RNA sequence: GGGGGACGGUUACCACGGAGUGAUUCAUGACUGGGGUGAAGUCGUAACAAGGUAGCCGUAGGGGAACCUGCGGCUGGAUC
RNA sequence: UAGUUGGUGGGGUAAAGGCCUACCAAGGCGACGAUCCGUAACUGGUCUGAGAGGAUGAUCAGUCACACUGGAACUGAGACACGGUCCAGACUCCUACGGGAGGCAGCAGUGGGGAAUAUUGGACAAUGGGCGAAAGCCUGAUCCAGCCAUGCCGCGUGUGUGAAGAAGGUCUUCGGAUUGUAAAGCACUUUAAGUUGGGAGGAAGGGCAGUAAGUUAAUACCUUGCUGUUUUGACGUUACCAACAGAAUAAGCACCGGCUAACUUCGUGCCAGCAGCCGCGGUAAUACGAAGGGUGCAAGCGUUAAUCGGAAUUACUGGGCGUAAAGCGCGCGUAGGUGGUUCAGCAAGUUGGAUGUGAAAUCCCCGGGCUCAACCUGGGAACUGCAUCCAAAACUACUGAGCUAGAGUACGGUAGAGGGUGGUGGAAUUUCCUGUGUAGCGGUGAAAUGCGUAGAUAUAGGAAGGAACACCAGUGGCGAAGGCGACCACCUGGACUGAUACUGACACUGAGGUGCGAAAGCGUGGGGAGCAAACAGGAUUAGAUACCCUGGUAGUCCACGCCGUAAACGAUGUCGACUAGCCGUUGGGAUCCUUGAGAUCUUAGUGGCGCAGCUAACGCGAUAAGUCGACCGCCUGGGGAGU
């Protein structure tokens, strides 16, 4: 474009948006859940992912996740989520911290442990 | 309706030396019969003549000290619509000093070797490799 | 005693509050219109080779659905 | 938008003003974005970047704005006043029920919110403020301690010797390899932490006494030099120094398939699980879970959140538009952008210089202090700016005068389906009339529906009516594009070509705005030959709304008005200038020996090949996508959606 264009209306950079939409400019947050789905990944894996539904102090009702091999979390019991974009599952944005507040970590664990939350033998 | 003369001028040196011809004839002005003065002191074309009456023209003869020709590249800076001028400490170097620029400035149109010495900035024409 | 002053009276100005009629913005609503996805299923086989009626673009009419026909244009058209 | 925008007269305030009022006048601002909506305290600076820029305004500093909510004035040098006054409201508390009281967005602290943020400290010794100057008195600003790996910078967790290469571990071709001089063993060392002793600097003063100067009428008082004497520290067990103990007091965290430094066994078998992207796992997994080994960093290491880089991915420096996304359907034209050629003037741009400024800090450079460094600090540069003066005059602007190469006019002359309004033809199709004549016609891969002795098709004669315009006809013409083919009259636009005079830059492009817009369709009125969506029947067909067959209405045609889109195509905006060739063709002048089936050259079109050059390639290539200018339009992953 000509310098007698750009004058009369100059170059707007496109701007973007966050993908975690939800726990607006903070690292951690807290949430209380109500349902413990067993949900299937997408067409070219075969597996059962866990996924449980949080209700924040936001009031937001969005989805999450739970790592590590065994969780003991009934429900109406704190969490504290965070962010992480899992590829597998759709609509899956949060996962979900082990040992901060109700989960309480893994257990029999050696490789890794400030992921997952395991103490030190 | 041609809206500048001197990148015409420029223009057809640069085509001309790609035909291989060596006479190079354009309409003239008190400008151009004096950027050829400049091209011809630093040495790029052989010489110029303003020969006629009420049309004058200009006769340029052109180099070539191989079948590559002297003149390998030029540039039209100061485009009319954009009008470049510059102080002596932002006048640019082309080539780490071995093209010319052609400055004009408060005391005629020199080559930025000279005005450089003189200390006056002025108005950039070309980039003469 | 006058002068002057205060206090009362009264008008102006003004906040709260009260009235009517509008905008605009979120929150939600029986039922409806589409879209995206999915992996099972049923109906067909429209398009890509002259895809078995050459395709497409505009427009109108029709039809379970891809779509079909009419008028005009196009080669992004292949056989000779 | 009606104190709204000016004027006048009078008030009002430290001070100019619609600040206020009374009449006068009908103005003012706006596409250079007023008004309105949404959000946000700005700045010196911080964080990235090679740079240009991009985000962002914690601590420190300057300015503004508030002090429970909404008002209002007083006092005063100066407030429309954070610990003042009055009022209204909300909210706590007191009460003898009549009435009262209060405002931590001061320092601590509690409750609440939250992913998340500290002690109800010590003092006036220092620097400062307020009052009194006579010392003194106040000070939750200051100066200091407490808490928290919250960050940057520094130091420890020992050093040397030591191969029977020990056990022990893991792997193995069963031979060994590896952990590894690493341990153990032997010889030394003691910073920090611990313990003991010592120990500055932050202190300037004040009191008291003495003395000398000047004040004076009176060296009485008092002020000032100076002397002498006495007194003062929160920090504080100060930094710092010496001695003693002994190797004792002190290492994790992620990762190891590729990007990417570093690997093999054992469990598990499309399960559990992994993941920043590619993607691994179905019975041998260097990717999941473990075990050895190894690599990165260290008093920290990892994940998440959030900016700038890489991103030439909003391209000023620094990109694109024939087919990848991207050139409006084409014109004319206002605001605006750009300007052929000679002089002359001027100095608004431009360059050079001087002065005033651009707070201090921060960044950068040279130094100086803390055992080093972080940290503190002296001097300089820089802060790109804005303003006022002085000079220069090439280019742009402005001004004055000219010139004819752009552009336009006048004069001959050709070529054309360029428009509009009427008129007139000939061939063919159909309907109708009439004669002759008699059994099928028509249709199709093949048939059937249909039409026929109530005389069809054929064939001859006649009448009526409607629309299209063979051959010429061509990569041929004209038009701004859509478009435009019978012949003649009628009005009417522009282009070509030659000669010659004149005007003397009168030009280019064009956001907004104005027009002309195929076909289908829509409105009122005409008109109804053929063709033909919708439709009807036959056939084909698992099925056939479809293709094919027989029929057949709106429409196609005309007048008037509307709609505005197309593969509206050269998938290529308009305008101007330069760059090898060859073969065609429309129209027009030339030159030329002349008989030419002539010759060569030159402009205005329209085609086929081709060198340089460009291009991702295909391919364009004097009718550029080549080399360059002036202005405009437009593009930013696919769907969602031109919705």
């Amino acid at each position: 474009a000509t310098i007698n264009q750009l004058v009369r209306k100059p170059r707007k950079r496109m701007v973007d948006k966050s993908d975690v939409p939800a726990l607006q400019n903070c690292p951690q947050r807290r949430g209380v859940c109500t349902r413990v789905y067993t949900t299937t990944p997408k067409k070219p894996n075969s597996a059962l992912r866990k996924v449980c539904r949080v209700r924040l102090t936001n009031g937001f009702e969005v989805s999450s996740y739970i790592g590590g091999e065994g969780h003991n979390l009934q429900e109406h019991s704190v969490v504290l989520i965070r962010g992480g974009r899992v590829k597998d599952l759709p609509g899956v944005r949060y996962h979900t911290v082990r040992g901060s507040l109700d989960t309480s970590g893994v257990k029999d664990r050696k490789q890794g442990r400030s992921k997952y939350g395991a103490k030190r033998p | 309706s041609m809206q500048d003369p001197l990148a015409d001028m420029l223009t057809r040196i640069r085509n001309a030396q790609m035909a291989e011809k060596t006479v190079v004839s354009m309409p003239s002005s008190k400008l151009k019969a004096a950027v050829a003065k400049v091209l011809k002191d630093e040495g790029y074309i052989a010489d110029f003549q303003i020969s006629s009456e009420v049309k004058p023209q200009l006769s340029i003869e052109l180099k070539y000290f191989e079948g590559k020709p002297v003149i390998e590249e030029v540039k039209r800076i100061s485009r009319p619509g954009l009008r470049q001028y510059k102080s002596v400490e932002q006048l640019p170097k082309v080539r780490g000093g071995l093209g010319v620029s052609i400055v004009s400035t408060n005391k005629g149109v020199m080559t930025d070797r000279a005005a450089r010495a003189a200390g006056v900035g002025g108005e950039v024409l070309c980039t003469v490799f």
